[PDB]
C-alpha cells in the first residue's frame, strides 16, 4: 500500500514540475517582467501625484495658518511643484528604457561564446604553441651555426 | 521500475521468513515430546 501510494503521489506531481520548466525557460527568456516593471512604474507615478496634490494642499493651508515669509512659501511651492514634475519625468524615462533587455542579450551572448569562442582559443594556443616550437629551432639552428 | 522491485524483494523475503518458523514449530513440540517420554524411565534407571 505504502509503495503504490508513493508512486501515485509521485505521478501525480511530475506534471506540475514540467509546468515549473515552461515557467522557468520562459524566466530565462525574461519575457514575464517587464510587465511588473510597467505596473510599478505606473503606481510610483500615480503615488508622486497624489503627493504632489497633498503637499501643494499642504503650503496653501500653512500659509493661512501663519496669517490667522508668504512670497518665499509661494516660491517654495512653485519650486516643489516643479520637482515633482521631474520626478514624474525621470519615472517615466525609466519606464521607457527598461532594463529587462540586456539580461537575455548577455544570456545569449554567453551562450553563443561557451560553444563558439572557446575551441577558437584552444586553436590559437595550438597554433602559437607549434609557431615558437619552430621559431626556436631556427634560432637554435642560428647560435649552433655561429658557435660552431 | 523501483516499485515492482521493492514489491517483489519483499514478496520473495515473506516466504523464508514463514518457512523458518514453520520449520522450528514442530521440533519445538517433538522437543516437549521427547522430555515427557523420558521422565517415564527416570525411576526405574535410578533404582537399576
Amino acid at each position: 500500500k505504502a509503495a503504490s501510494g508513493t508512486t501515485g503521489t509521485y505521478q501525480e506531481w511530475k506534471d506540475k514540475a514540467q509546468n515549473l520548466y515552461q515557467e522557468l525557460l520562459t524566466q530565462e527568456g525574461q519575457a514575464s517582467f517587464q510587465g511588473l516593471k510597467d505596473n510599478v512604474f505606473d503606481g510610483l507615478v500615480r503615488v508622486t501625484q497624489e503627493f504632489h496634490m497633498k503637499v501643494k494642499h499642504l503650503i496653501d493651508s500653512l500659509i493661512d495658518f501663519l496669517n490667522f515669509t508668504t512670497e518665499v512659501l509661494r516660491n517654495l511651492q512653485d519650486l516643489l511643484q516643479f520637482i515633482f514634475q521631474l520626478i514624474e519625468d525621470n519615472i517615466k524615462q525609466l519606464k521607457e528604457m527598461k532594463f529587462t533587455y540586456l539580461i537575455n542579450y548577455i544570456q545569449d551572448e554567453i551562450n553563443t561564446i561557451f560553444s563558439d569562442y572557446i575551441p577558437y582559443v584552444f586553436k590559437l594556443l595550438k597554433e602559437n604553441l607549434c609557431l615558437n616550437l619552430h621559431k626556436f629551432n631556427e634560432f637554435i639552428q642560428n647560435e649552433l651555426q655561429e658557435a660552431s | 521500475e523501483l516499485s515492482a522491485t521493492a514489491q517483489e524483494i519483499i514478496k520473495s523475503q515473506a516466504i523464508a521468513t514463514k518457512k523458518i518458523i514453520s520449520d522450528y514449530h514442530q521440533q519445538f513440540r517433538y522437543k516437549l515430546q521427547d522430555f515427557s517420554d523420558q521422565l517415564s524411565d527416570y525411576y526405574e534407571k535410578f533404582i537399576a
